[PDB]
């Protein structure tokens, strides 16, 4: 009842780990830390693209994140943030080998 | 138009926390609230006025609305609620760009920020009483902006 | 820079507010369940579809939480779990009126 | 030859049965920076490619798989769907294939064992050695007690002498 990951694109898939890897670093839990890299890892697993690009990728994320996006209401909307770190231009010639 | 010393009254009685305009409002407004689904209470606190003073949002406006415990009409989107007042006064009676509280001195009436900044809203829909605002203005200058820049102000008088 | 939530599809816009929401869902932090709903709310402003449609997706959420995903970890991976939510075909009827 | 012999293998798989963190220790370089990253999880790929880079069959520089490199300056294959391809594409067809797979069905040969099947988000299955009675980590065939959700559909083994 839930899709396999295998059914996403390759873009998807980066997309993703992108996502997934960001949420890992704004978590407190270390539990919650430990559930985003293993999650992170099988969308790696899936991936065609070579492990040097989410070594770029996770720098992008550590930039991109000092970056302050607000709304009309006190929060930091860190997890909206992760969203758009995935889609942003900076990660998308990451996508490519 | 509605008068503006009702509409401001009317203000009052929603210019608190977005919980707590939920409560008051209740029915499928305070349903969404006390879900979550709504944080943003701007244009549903607008909503609040129009319905109270005589001018309620009809059922049948092309904007995406919900209804009360008063079985009225609230729209909980600063996007279509900033249609809406065009829609339903037609043109303005200021627009000016930059917008700074000089530039509406002397007018009171309903006031439209849009600029960019904020993700969950391209502006900011409150009471103008010609010095103050309702809750807070945001225009050019206003310390509580944030990340908000204010690139144009609109006003509707309203007697 | 971060791109808009204006640059997205509809589609992904309503896939992004179950995804946040989820991730609120799943969290063991206030200050992150805030962060979440502020998010989410900020996805759903954007969103054409009416507030009826969230209203269901949150329980096909509640719903599909219970699922459980496993991997060679010993985690319940709640954070790719949230991403499968979100692309699922449950909460797909729900993309449109 | 083509294939190592099976007490090497066994040896060397005993030299990486450890936690991922000292699989990374022990490989260093750039699948120890990797691991300490966390950008690797799963071991049992790397596990496998070490016991080939130990026994005199490593896997090739332009060998058409994901891989890495270890302060030894060989290579390391980090994917177990690209290991499992590359057993077939390096060491030809299986001695055994074998579905809805148990530890009987394996009996009396040796060497890599693969296990395939579903409920595992982040691999299609399992490589590892097996002597005929057991399994140098677990074979996860059918009823391992550290299955979890793994449910295993195809077992495949190349008999190492």
């Amino acid at each position: 009842t839930l899709p396999d990951i295998s059914t996403f694109s390759q873009q998807q898939i980066f997309e993703n780990w992108v996502q997934n890897r960001c949420i890992g670093k704004i978590a407190d839990s270390k539990s919650l830390k430990e559930d985003a890299d293993a999650s992170a890892a099988a969308w790696l697993e899936a991936s065609n693209l070579p492990a040097e690009n989410f070594e770029k990728a996770d720098e992008v994320i550590v930039s991109l994140l000092k970056q302050k996006v607000g709304g009309t209401e006190p929060g930091h909307y860190q997890i909206l943030k992760c969203t758009l770190i995935a889609n942003s231009d900076a990660i998308r010639p990451l996508k490519s080998s | 138009r509605p008068s503006f010393n009702e509409a401001w009254l009317a203000f009052r009685k929603v210019n608190h926390s977005v919980a707590d305009v939920g409560s008051i409002i209740g029915g499928n407004v305070g349903k969404n609230i006390t879900g979550g689904y709504f944080q943003n209470a701007c244009p549903i606190r607008m909503s609040y006025v129009l319905n109270a003073t005589g001018f309620p949002i009809a059922r049948n406006s092309p904007y995406a609305k919900v209804s009360g415990a008063d079985n009225k009409f609230y729209i909980y989107r600063v996007n279509d609620m900033i249609d809406y007042l065009t829609h339903t006064m037609g043109k303005p009676d200021l627009i000016v760009n930059n917008p700074k509280q000089s530039d509406f001195i002397g007018k009171k009436g309903i006031i439209v920020v849009k600029g960019h900044g904020w993700s969950n809203a391209r502006g900011h829909v409150t009471l103008w009483n010609g010095s103050i605002c309702s809750d807070q203005c945001h225009l050019l200058n206003d310390p509580d902006n944030g990340p908000f820049v204010p690139e144009v102000g609109t006003l509707w008088i309203l007697p």
